[PDB]
């Protein structure tokens, strides 16, 4: 009965920030957002967020009395990140995301952290992960487009672009119901996630140019499309930048720019097949000079239990290979991105 | 390259007295201010700096950033540029906040907590330091200072008003020059002389008090005077003046600093600017925009400093450049206090405020004052600031701004000390 597939164009802010718009309310407020498979909670800024948070201020704040479909909950709501915390209170109303509209229960966020989302170009962020993960057991909103039963398949997809590769051009697209063949090449490789409830795969070990330096028993890959770099726990980051020959720089693991283009390719092995990345792929060559340092898109997230200790694996992987993630058989399908 | 790119992680973790004593009264002798032993003291901190203590110095560094152009923002709006400059310290700023905080509880703290934009004063302060040491501590291979930063704060009392110990030794982690004195606010006109008088003894600099439009119940002054000295690396003093345009009717003839050499810059034709990075130090460097026409500077800042970034010095590249640029020595002053009063925020300082852990005793606010003493010293594409411009001062080793400012006209006033 349900054949229609919607397309979410997203933009591309420095290869770190792949946000699309979302309309809440009727008439709708746009919100730019970024799609997390590694999350399941929406949450915009509020009308009702003080002056005092510099976040807010500097960023579109959802208006309740301005929607004549809004409806009152009120119920607190704390969403804890590694470093900071945003807080508020659930509201439901109209979501517009791609051309459904979808009644959703959102946190109109009242505290904002200045750190790290005043280096946010996004509003807020629509969680796309399962209904176990969602703060508050909040129904997510791809649960709710399921239910409807427009959608021709139980499935979205994510294609994101390189920032250099192309410029004045597509950053990228998110696809409801189905997958665009126009941003990958061959047939998908479907990978069983482990259990429901986390977009999470076994992973069988982590290559560094022929041999296996890391996760050589194995363990957990988190594939999060709201996460910028590919992250592992600080215990394996270490590892692998000591092999890399990468030093710490304030914040950022950097090399040489002129080492970056010989640096050894990363090998993922997921689902009985190897999922290469080159020193291009995980290395922002500003410059190839022998006096500059370049940034690794590769950093140490410590994930608490129960999902963690994890891998976890954002734009940078996703750069390289279209995600299909696939709700009705709980599994994920990567191809080749073009 | 000099700007750092957040990489974001949207995963869900899910996880018996005090005591006190009334100032010395303000009229006490006071010896001056050693400038020279306070850089010494800041560059022994810098050199003790473990790895965690330079990543908390740079989180402090960006907290400051974002409240420093969004209170840039809000001079801009409410009084523009007062008589030729206008010169705001986002590090001073979030100083002084922080040291408020310090002595803040209940819902003057959650306030101040909030607008700083993160609940442990100390480090925070002492993060602050660092910021300040990661700079002065630049240049000091060679025997040559390329960077001299003093900050003073003067902590003025009624009579009656007991200072609570643990406060004042608690501003000395980020401030080692504090003085706090006694002072009648009876006359506030009185009050604001023997305040710039005592300032004058202690420190050399050309300072004006606000305080003759506070509150007559006033009974706590909390200022801070900031002196910046920086030696641009390859430039000289050229011997013959050059012709300022502050408009299309109007010149002055002012000395002006002349370099030659490498310089990053990007010329935006869409937004209409260009932008110069001349360097003071390997980290430690002077922005300089300037608008394509002289009567866009608004709508340049505007697509700058308004926006609270740093994306408009992420295009820059390197350049062959002849800078020509006015020798600046200004020294000017605004009342915090009263800019957050004015600006689209809810009450910190108010009758109603509990700083009960600076003192028991009555505290009513005269003026929170932030001034700011700023020197440019000396040591094919032709940049010539020769019509007003923006400038900065970014650090990239704390991505710390220490300074932001507008030159509409670079010629020294006492009006730089006025207040509306
Ligand atoms: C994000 O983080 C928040 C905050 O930490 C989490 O919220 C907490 O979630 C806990 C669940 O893991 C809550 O803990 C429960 O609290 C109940 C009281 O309010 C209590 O009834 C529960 O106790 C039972 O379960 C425990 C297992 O976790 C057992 O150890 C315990 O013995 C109890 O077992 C039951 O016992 C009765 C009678 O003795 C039997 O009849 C039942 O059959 C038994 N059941 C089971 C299964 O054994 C438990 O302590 C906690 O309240 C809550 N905290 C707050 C402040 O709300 C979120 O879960 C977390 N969310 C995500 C997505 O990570
Ligand atoms: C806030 O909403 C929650 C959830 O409400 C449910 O889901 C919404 C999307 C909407 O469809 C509602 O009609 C649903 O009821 C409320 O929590 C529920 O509380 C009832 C008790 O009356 C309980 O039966 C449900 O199991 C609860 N659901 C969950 C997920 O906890 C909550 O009561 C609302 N709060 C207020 C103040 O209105």
């Amino acid at each position: 009965l349900g054949n229609t597939t919607s397309s979410v164009i997203l933009t591309n802010y420095m290869d770190t920030q792949y946000y699309g718009e979302i309309g809440i309310g009727t008439p709708p407020q746009t919100f730019k957002v970024v799609f997390d498979t590694g999350s399941s909670n929406v949450w915009v800024p509020s009308s009702k967020c003080s002056r005092l948070y510099t976040a807010c201020v500097y960023h579109k704040l959802f208006d309740a009395s301005d929607s004549s479909s809004y409806k009152h909950n009120g119920t607190e709501l704390t969403l804890r990140y590694s470093t900071g915390t945003v807080s508020g209170f659930l509201s439901q109303d109209i979501i517009t995301v791609g051309g459904i509209t979808v009644t959703q229960m959102f946190g109109e966020v009242t505290e904002m952290p200045a750190l790290p989302f005043m280096l946010a170009e996004f509003d807020g962020v629509v969680g796309m992960g399962f209904i176990e993960q969602a703060i508050g057991r909040v129904t997510p909103i791809f649960d709710n487009i399921i239910s409807q039963g427009v959608l021709k398949e139980d499935v979205f997809s994510f294609y994101y672009n390189r920032d250099s590769e192309n410029s004045q051009s597509l950053g990228g697209q998110i696809v409801l119901g189905g997958s665009d063949p126009q941003h990958y090449e061959g047939n998908f490789h479907y990978i069983n996630l482990i259990k429901t409830g986390v977009w999470q795969i076994q992973m069988k070990g982590v290559s560094v140019g022929s041999s296996t330096l890391l996760c050589e028993d194995g363990c957990l890959a988190l594939v999060a499309t709201g996460a910028s770099y590919i992250s592992g726990s600080t215990s394996s980051i270490e590892k692998l930048m000591e092999a890399l020959g990468a030093k710490k720089r304030l914040f950022d693991y950097v090399v040489k720019c002129n080492e970056g283009p010989t640096l050894p390719d990363i090998s993922f092995h997921l689902g009985g097949k190897e999922y290469t990345l080159t020193s291009a792929d995980y290395v922002f060559q500003e410059s190839y000079s022998s006096k500059k340092l370049c940034t690794l898109a590769i950093h140490a997230m410590d994930i608490p239990p129960p999902t963690g200790p994890t891998w976890a694996l954002g734009a940078t992987f996703i750069r390289k290979f279209y995600t299909e993630f696939d709700r009705r058989n709980n599994r994920i399908g990567f191809a080749l991105a073009r | 390259d000099r700007v750092y790119i957040h990489p974001f992680h949207l995963v869900i973790h899910n996880e018996p007295k005090d005591p006190t004593f009334i100032p010395a009264p303000i009229q006490a002798k006071t010896s001056p201010v050693d400038e020279k032993a306070l850089q010494d003291q800041l560059v022994l901190v810098a050199a003790k700096l473990d790895t965690e203590d330079k990543l908390r110095a740079a989180m402090v560094g960006m907290l400051a950033n974002f409240l420093g152009f969004r209170i840039y923002g809000m001079h801009s709006e409410l009084w523009g540029v007062v008589h030729g400059a206008t010169v705001l310290s986002p590090t001073a700023v979030f100083g002084t906040l922080a040291s408020l905080y310090l002595g803040a509880l209940d819902h003057t703290a959650d306030r101040l907590q909030a607008i700083l934009g993160v609940l442990d004063a100390h480090k925070v302060l002492s993060a602050l330091q660092a910021v300040q040491g990661l700079l002065v501590a630049q240049g000091r291979a060679d025997s040559q200072a390329q960077l001299l930063l003093s900050t003073v704060v003067g902590v003025f009392t009624a009579p009656g008003l007991h200072l609570k110990q643990p406060f004042v030794q608690g501003l000395a982690l980020y401030t080692p020059v504090v003085l706090p004195r006694s002072l009648d606010f009876t006359e506030l006109d009185v009050a604001a002389e023997k305040i710039d008088r005592f300032m004058q003894a202690v420190t050399g600099w050309k300072t004006g008090s606000s305080l003759m439009g506070a509150s007559v119940d006033s009974t706590l002054a909390f200022n801070t005077y900031v002196h910046f000295q920086g030696k641009m690396k390859g430039f000289s003093l050229l011997a013959e003046p050059q012709e300022f345009w502050v408009d299309q009717s109007t010149s002055v003839s002012v000395p002006m600093l002349s370099g030659m050499g490498t310089f990053q810059h990007w010329s935006d034709i869409q937004d209409q600017f260009s932008v110069t990075q001349v360097p003071f130090t390997e980290s430690a460097s002077l922005l300089l925009i300037q608008p394509h026409y002289a009567s866009d500077l608004d709508k340049v800042e505007g697509l700058t400093f308004q926006q609270n970034s740093l994306n408009w010095m992420k295009k820059l590249s390197p350049r062959t450049i002849h800078l020509t640029m006015p020798q600046l020595v200004l020294q000017g002053s605004y009342d915090l206090q009263d800019l957050l009063a004015q600006a689209e925020l809810p009450a910190i300082l108010h009758t109603e405020l509990n700083l009960q852990k600076l003192s028991n005793d009555r505290i009513r606010v005269g003026e929170v004052l932030n001034s700011i003493f700023f020197e440019l010293e000396a040591d094919v594409l032709e940049v010539t600031l020769n019509r007003p411009f923006l400038f900065a001062v970014y650090d990239q080793s704390a991505t710390a701004l220490h300074f932001l400012g507008r030159v509409a006209n670079p010629l020294s006033t006492a009006h730089h000390h006025h207040h509306h």
